[PDB]
């Protein structure tokens, strides 16, 4: 279907606008207490793989699923709340701040690098046509 | 499959209720 | 068509740079810290027939060894150095270093560690009895008190290694201890002897000793770089589009 | 890139502000030890090694950042506050209380703020039980807790106390390889092993003073500059964090 | 890195450690037997700046 | 080939992927080099069009050598 | 071979 | 049938 730089730059671009995603849902539950169903909010990490399509050649960028993150819940003491454990700790999300920020900054500079590669690279696509005539 | 794919099927709602049912 | 790749080399060493002066500011809190210097090399390319084009590498030349300033804290085992001196540890792979950091631990079976390193003493690394009270006196002397015993029956048990050694001298190892170079291991021997001249202040730790204005105008100097190397690519770059399109 | 180096160092000034606002929180507590944060930069990248050797000693090695290894305790002796209740004693010198959590396991503690439960038993404010235990009778009319730990107890229309019970502290090797548990609890690790009970005022253990309460060790005028240096670093990596970003920005609009 | 900070930082523990010296001795007026105490303030080492 | 560079280490020991001390190795691209690789790429590219479109003007010219 | 050009279909089919 | 655009079809709203 797509040209292969196509398909490597447009995978590049949507796996930076699913890092930017991530990030931005993470800020915004920064201070929830529950969810839907009772439970506090866990920071969510996106993991990029290789679509390595040919043995070890080249290939474009994947996200094979979205990660729970595996770190000590924040947790604040208040024993009215209904959430409160036995000893009354309810839980934080563990999202933090600087990292969010940080990662908000690269996924939109890595996402302005592949768009400046794929306009570079169109003027070439349309000037490749004019061999033939 | 992959997220770009080709389907014969459309997607389900996308419903994000506030509480549990 | 080639100045486009010497000021892609100018634009990636003050990358490095920039990230070498980063590294620096990060560890604005770190006990005992050395700044990492940072200097630009130019390196002419030879060749014929008028030399035009010298490109840029970024270079660490050692470390900075001014000390930094010493908190006062009322414990008898955080140490500070004489200017240029050194502490001195038993590296992580069974090898010796040196460091500035003299916040000392004890652990339950009574051994020195410096950031986990043991401390080398005239035999071998320093171990203190079990459970002790330790004071350490101003020229490496070390005195265990045990707890309740008559206050008459303080000894000391040994003495710390402090070697005096400049920044020509000294080469930062790839885990954070500093060594000997080559060119001073020929000369001052494989290990430094003791050095009796240094005296060692009780109850002080040195901080880092990275400067907070040096690095805001590196930090300028480099963004400012990085503008002048992306204009120059940029020009590069149109004319070469221009040229080649029309004279084909 | 300066990116990560720039967030672990926003990161650690963060952690060193959680660390000193544990300690200014604490300042009332009775019994507690300040927490100071140390920090140690990860490791160093070598990416071309120095030459064979005037000129200056070239060679790229650039860093990785700052990480926090561990959070050491002062274990120094507090002040002492008068409060007239005769349950609370204070220690002078290195000695934990021996308590039973509810789950059976040991923990150690220093706040010396205890009370009396409905049977008798001196617990803590917690209302953990304060080991090796004190059974007390309904007549007290004076408890004496002496200096070697002894528990004393008057009785009505009698002429000498009673001895109960002798408050046996644990001594650790390594104090300040303990284990925060929380509630003014410490559990012993690998670092702090081997707890040795004795009666207080020998084998080093320290004496009780009736009627007085350890007050916190946290010193005010060290946390102050403390957040001072650890705002204005926080504001320098932050800057360094906003000339990365320019310089990457003016790449992708080449 | 600040310095200037890390000395008056000194200096004001210096001055704690002389207030609470001093409040001991004025606590102890009563006790029969006291001697007054004196804290002794006294600097620490100067770092030496090479003078090509 | 693989380009020869030190992988960057990143102090991450939170990620599911980690090293004994929780360095991340990541790859080691020099973004500054890509990029003008990919102009230089372009730029060449678009050269040797130009060649073949002169060259096959040549052709046709030839063929109409005589004519 | 190894390495299919940038002007080809996505090797993926 | 679709509804409004943008912000408001983007807020939770419980259903009715």
């Amino acid at each position: 279907a797509l040209l292969n730089i196509f398909d490597i730059a447009g995978s590049a671009l949507a796996a930076q606008s699913k890092r930017l995603n991530v990030a931005a849902s993470n800020l915004a539950n920064a201070d929830s207490v529950t969810g839907p169903d009772g439970q506090p909010y866990r920071a969510k990490q996106v993991v990029f793989q290789v679509d390595a399509a040919p043995g070890q050649a080249t290939g474009g960028v994947k996200v094979a699923s979205v990660i729970e993150s595996q770190a000590p819940e924040k947790l604040v003491y208040e024993p009215g709340n209904p959430l409160a454990d036995a000893n009354g700790y309810v839980k934080m999300p563990n999202v933090d701040v600087v990292g969010e920020m940080v990662n908000t900054m690269s996924a939109s500079r890595s996402y302005q690098a592949n768009i400046e590669v794929l306009n570079t690279v169109k003027s070439m696509m349309l000037k490749t046509l004019t061999l033939g005539q | 499959g992959v997220p770009g794919a080709l389907s014969n099927q459309p997607a389900p709602p996308n419903e994000a209720p506030i509480a549990t049912p | 068509d080639h100045a486009i790749y010497t000021a892609m080399g100018a634009a990636s060493q003050t990358l490095n740079q920039q990230a070498v002066t980063a590294s620096n500011l990060a560890n604005a809190s770190t006990p005992g810290f050395r700044a990492q210097l940072n200097a630009l090399r130019a390196v002419p390319v030879d060749g014929l027939s008028l030399a035009t084009r010298t490109l840029v590498t970024a270079s660490t030349p050692g470390a900075d060894m001014t000390p930094g300033q010493l908190d006062y804290t009322s414990r008898p085992l955080d140490v500070a150095l004489q200017q240029d001196g050194w502490l001195v540890v038993q590296a992580a792979d069974g090898a010796e270093g040196y460091t500035r950091n003299g916040n000392i631990q004890v652990g339950p079976t009574g051994q020195l560690t410096i950031q986990g390193h043991p401390v080398i003493g005239e035999g071998g690394p320093i171990t203190v009895p079990e459970g002790s009270e330790i004071t350490i006196a101003a020229d490496g002397t070390i005195s265990a008190l045990n707890p309740g015993d008559p206050p008459n029956t303080v000894a000391p048990v040994g003495r710390l290694k402090l070697v005096k050694a400049e920044g020509n001298e000294v080469q930062r190892s790839d885990d954070g201890l500093f060594r000997l170079t080559a060119e001073a291991q020929a000369e001052r021997g494989a290990v430094l002897a003791a050095d009796p001249s240094i005296r060692i202040m009780s109850g002080v730790l040195e901080g880092s000793n990275v400067k907070p204005v040096e690095a805001m105008t590196d930090m300028i100097a480099n963004a400012r770089r990085f503008e002048m190397q992306m204009k120059v690519i940029t020009s590069v770059d149109e004319n070469e589009g221009r040229a080649n399109q029309l004279l084909s | 890139s300066s990116l990560w180096i720039a967030k672990t160092g926003l990161d650690a000034q963060q952690t060193n502000m959680d660390v000193i606002a544990n300690n200014l929180a604490n300042v009332s507590t009775n019994g507690f030890k300040r927490q100071r944060a140390v920090f140690e930069d990860l490791l160093y990248q070598t990416i071309r090694q120095p030459g064979a050797q005037t000129t200056l000693p070239s060679g790229l090695q650039i860093g990785t950042g700052v990480r926090p290894v561990a959070t050491e305790r002062l274990h120094s002796q507090g002040n002492l506050s008068q409060t007239n209740n005769s349950k609370d004693v204070a220690i002078k010198g290195q000695g934990f209380f021996q308590v039973m959590l509810p789950d059976g396991t040991s923990a150690y503690t220093r706040d010396g703020s205890f009370q009396v439960d409905q049977n008798g038993q001196l617990v803590t404010a917690g209302g953990f039980q304060v080991q090796p235990a004190i059974t007390i009778p309904a007549n007290a009319l004076s408890i004496t807790i002496g200096r070697d730990g002894v528990v004393s107890v008057t009785q009505q229309g009698q002429a000498a106390p009673v001895q109960v019970g002798q408050l046996n502290l644990t001594t650790f090797m390594n104090d300040t390889g303990l284990e925060s548990i929380g509630e003014n609890l410490y559990i012993e690790t690998q670092s702090s092993g081997a707890p040795n009970e004795s009666t207080p005022g020998l084998n080093g253990a320290g004496l009780l003073y009736q009627g007085y309460v350890e007050t916190s060790n946290v010193n005010v005028a060290e946390e102050l500059v403390n957040m001072i240096q650890v705002q204005r670093a926080y504001e320098i990596n932050s800057k360094a964090v906003s000339t990365t970003d320019q310089m990457l920005q003016k790449l992708t609009q080449l | 890195m600040i310095s200037s900070l890390w000395i008056a930082k000194t200096g004001l523990d210096a001055q704690q450690t002389n207030m609470d010296v001093i409040a001991n001795n004025l606590a102890n007026v009563s006790t029969n037997g006291f001697k007054r105490q004196r804290a002794v303030f006294e600097d620490l080492l100067y770092q030496t700046i090479r003078q090509p």
